[PDB]
């Protein structure tokens, strides 16, 4: 069975950092591009970042460009999203999704309809609560 | 234009029509045809709280003193978020699924408003088949006005419920079922055996008639309203129609009807209303403007003019003549001055 | 273990030669720097194409990669020689085609001669049983469920190429099949990984009527509803018999996400599957036979995107055709071709 499992979400202070992880099972990363998406409460699901099947192609939305960093480990079948300089705007449910390589590996605008397989997501909240 | 009005014609009372307390929604826009009566356009524009008035294929100023065969007045309350759909030639929801403004006719669009205390919004679904399979009614707050997003037509043999005899064998995606009225065809459902899945029931109009992946198989066909037509019906989610809660007949829950919305008409403590005036037979007939007087007593002679003499319409050159000549051409006796004339074609 | 191991691949419609970086988790293009035809043939043999070699040249890198692989100017297997260089001297990466493929009859229903030169009819007991796609003069891609037991033995099969009419496939005219390899993870219960390879006893003679189709590379960048073609001797009507003449039709790819909808196939489409057809139905894409080719045109090259796997009925609404995803099988195909010779 194919599964995408997100973890590493949580509550963090504004300006903090988190490391989300996505365990992929059921297919090889060599033939599939892996994207991170987020859905804010009551807002549409928007693309956050993308790593292609090659492992070199990475794309980021302008809202997190240069602050977040996506990476992958093919041996561990695990994709990591390092979220640095987290803002209150980054509060959302972060989903891991997979799209095939027949289509474009990484796009500048991540179309969620091109992604065929989805995880359950992990909650990330960035607010002043406890340092 | 030489005008001879029929005497003692009643007032059209178009203001009474526009200011009527029962205000329909665009889904059930109402029409009144005025014929054989006199009107006063300035008096109308004063009695009706006119916000805007603009005409297409007709000069605004030439209405005054003119006659028409008829004046068709359609009216409905304006859902606010949809006002821009009333622009001429717009493909918005109002003209696509409620009332299409005929851009080819000599027409005038009148946007006006009424005080909230004297307004009762009449939200009604004109669809005969929606009610046939249990439309119900619109339970909305005061001054909420209904409009259609998508109109669907069906043939006379349409029924949205699946056959219970077939559904009894459904193992997957068992649709609700009920008895369809005589002469109607049950909702089509195929028993498929995809891969290892046996008796998988796949029915028409999935997921809904608006977004169905197979419009060809869904009997509810998307349609755009024609000129002078109402919405033939809201989309029915057939997956909510075999409930058969009572009456032992095919009945759809109220939340099965799709492709409709509503918005308030209220602006500045007034309800906005749209009306379309269609002027049938310009410079003819007996529906005449009293804004200019019957100063036609001095009939222009020797010049080619249009004439409407007590309902006889034509064009010709007037030449004043006596009764001896009457002792290719027409002529008449103007009873206001008892002067006789002749009419030569231009 | 051969599956755990990888090395080399061709990426994109321009055949960019890519090597995997040990421990860095990444693919990198190859500099044209000191490349020649011998190295291209070496890379092709590494991918399992044996002595096949079409062309090798320098092109602009359109993959956006991080770093390149540059051979040490003189280090004395040359494979290790390639170290993580930040730029190429020649300002060009290696385009390498190992076999002339993807070309058919230019545009000028019943299939025309030379229109689908990779189409083959696979017969058992002088009867057309399945279809297939030529990829090399001796290798044919078909479905795994065609060759399940008791048809797992290669001696049951004969291949007919360049012939459009079944009546013109006489006893004796078809090429004997020497080896039949089903995918090791083929599941007949779910039709997952429904792909197999046939190796013929004698090489095909290529001409205008018999040509190979290109295997798909990773990163084809196809449209979401890319227009593809299917061909075969498939029965046009359900329960119908084998079409005498070869037929072909156009289909559109269907997004796997939309194809896994509850009111379509309800999460039966695996990553080893792609969907094609028309959802609303009424469109006769029944011409194809099992294992027959699903191909698409990109960069003026015909690519084998899928092999006909399964599908509930045909031309039925909410029941599009499901094909094997050749892209995820291209490495296994390369491995099988290398392990043969
Ligand atoms: C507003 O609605 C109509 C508009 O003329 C009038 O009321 C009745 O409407 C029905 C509609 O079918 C007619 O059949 C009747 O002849 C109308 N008149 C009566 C006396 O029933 C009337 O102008 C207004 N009705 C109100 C204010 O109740
Ligand atoms: C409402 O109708 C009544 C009865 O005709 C009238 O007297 C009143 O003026 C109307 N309301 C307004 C705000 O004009
Ligand atoms: C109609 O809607 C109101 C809320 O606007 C609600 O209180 C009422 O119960 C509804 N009527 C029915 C019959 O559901
Ligand atoms: C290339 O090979 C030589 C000889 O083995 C070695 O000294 C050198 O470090 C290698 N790498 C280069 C020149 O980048």
């Amino acid at each position: 069975q194919v599964q995408l499992v997100e973890s590493g979400g949580g509550l963090v202070q504004p300006g903090g950092s988190l490391r989300l992880s996505c365990v992929v099972s059921g297919f090889s990363l060599d033939y599939y591009a892996i994207g991170w998406f987020r859905q804010a409460p009551g807002k549409e699901r928007e693309g956050v970042s993308c790593i292609g099947s090659s492992g070199d192609k990475t794309n980021y939305a302008d809202s997190v460009k240069g602050r977040f960093t996506i990476s992958r480990d093919n041996a561990k079948n695990t994709v990591y999203l390092q979220m640095n300089s987290l803002k209150p705007e980054d509060t959302a449910v972060y989903y891991c999704a997979a799209e095939s390589a027949l289509y474009s590996d990484c796009t500048e605008e991540q179309n969620p309809m091109l992604y065929d397989y989805w995880g359950q997501g992990t909650q990330v909240t960035v607010s002043s609560h406890h340092h | 234009t030489v005008y001879r009005r029929i005497p003692n014609l009643p007032d059209c009372d178009i203001d009474n029509w526009l200011n009527n307390v029962s205000v329909p929604s665009p889904l059930n826009w109402e029409r009144r045809i005025f014929s054989n009566c006199n009107f006063n356009l300035s008096t109308l524009l004063r009695l009706v709280h006119v916000d805007s008035f603009s005409c297409n294929n007709l000069d605004k100023s030439k209405i005054f003193g003119s006659c028409f065969n008829s004046i068709t007045v359609d009216k409905f309350a304006i859902p606010n978020r949809r006002r821009d759909d009333l622009q001429l030639g717009s493909s918005g929801f109002l003209q696509s699924s409620n009332y299409k403004i005929d851009i080819s006719s000599s027409s005038c669009q009148l946007y006006y408003s009424l005080p909230l205390v004297n307004v009762t919004i009449n939200n009604f679904n004109p669809s005969s088949w929606n009610r046939r399979y249990g439309f119900g009614s619109f339970n909305l707050s005061s001054y909420d006005v209904v409009y259609s997003d998508h109109c669907f037509s069906v043939n006379s043999d349409f029924c949205p419920c699946a056959d219970p005899s077939v559904v009894n064998s459904c193992a997957k995606s068992k649709p609700p079922s009920a008895i369809c009225p005589a002469g109607t065809k049950y909702r089509h459902c195929d028993l498929d055996t995809t891969l290892y899945v046996k008796n998988w029931c796949r029915c028409s109009c999935l997921p809904d008639p608006i977004s169905t992946y197979s419009p060809n198989t869904c009997p509810q066909k998307k349609v755009v309203v024609g000129i002078g037509e109402h919405c033939p019906g809201l989309g029915i989610n057939e997956e909510k129609c075999g409930t058969q809660l009572n009456h032992s007949s095919c009945f759809c829950s109220p939340d099965a009807f799709l492709g409709w919305s509503f918005d308030s008409c209220i602006s500045n403590n007034r309800c906005n209303i749209f009306s379309n005036f269609i002027f049938n037979g310009i410079n003819s007939g007996t529906t005449c403007s009293n804004d200019l007087l019957y100063s036609n007593t001095e009939i222009s002679t020797g010049v080619c003019v249009n004439y409407d003499l007590y309902g006889i319409t034509g064009q010709g050159i007037f030449k004043e003549v006596s009764a001896v000549y009457y002792n290719n051409i027409i002529g008449f006796k103007d009873f206001l001055t008892n002067k006789t004339y002749t009419i030569l074609p231009c | 273990n051969p599956s755990n191991w990888c090395c080399v691949r061709l990426y994109g419609p321009n055949f960019i030669l890519q090597v995997y970086s040990s421990q860095r988790k990444s693919w990198h293009p190859v500099c044209q720097d000191d490349w020649n035809e011998n190295y291209g043939r070496a890379a092709c043999r590494d991918m399992g194409y044996k002595n096949n070699f079409y062309s090798s040249q320098g092109i602009v890198d359109d993959s956006g990669s991080t770093s390149f692989m540059k051979l040490n100017t003189s280090a004395g297997d040359i494979y290790k020689k390639l170290y993580h260089s930040d730029a190429c001297s020649s300002k060009a990466v290696v385009s390498l085609r190992c076999i002339a493929c993807g070309v058919n009859l230019n545009s000028s229903e019943s299939a025309l001669p030379g229109a689908w030169p990779w189409q083959v009819s696979l017969h058992v007991q002088n009867v057309h049983v399945c279809g297939g796609s030529i990829i090399t003069p001796e290798w044919i891609v078909t479905a795994a469920h065609c060759v399940e037991k008791p048809l797992n033995n290669p001696w049951h099969w004969t291949a007919f190429a360049g012939i459009l009419r079944q009546s013109f496939m006489f006893y004796g005219a078809g090429y004997q099949v020497e080896k039949v390899i089903s995918h090791p993870n083929y599941d007949s219960k779910t039709k997952n990984n429904d792909i197999a390879l046939m190796k013929l006893q004698k090489p095909l003679t290529f001409n205008d009527l018999v040509k190979p189709v290109c295997l798909p590379n990773p990163g084809m960048m196809l449209q979401p509803e890319q227009l593809c073609w299917i061909s075969g001797w498939g029965a046009t009507e359900e329960k119908g018999k084998t079409s005498e003449v070869l037929n072909a039709a156009k289909v559109l790819l269907i997004e796997t996400q939309r194809c896994n909808s509850r009111y379509v196939y309800d999460n039966l489409i695996t990553p080893a599957m792609i969907c094609a057809g028309f959802l609303q139905g009424n469109v006769d894409s029944c011409q194809g036979d099992a294992g027959g080719p699903l191909v698409t045109s990109k960069n003026n090259i015909w690519w084998l995107i899928g092999d006909t796997s399964w599908g509930s009925g045909c031309a039925k609404a909410y029941r599009p055709g499901v094909y094997g995803n050749v892209m995820v099988f291209t490495d296994w195909i390369y491995r099988q071709m290398r392990a043969d010779g």
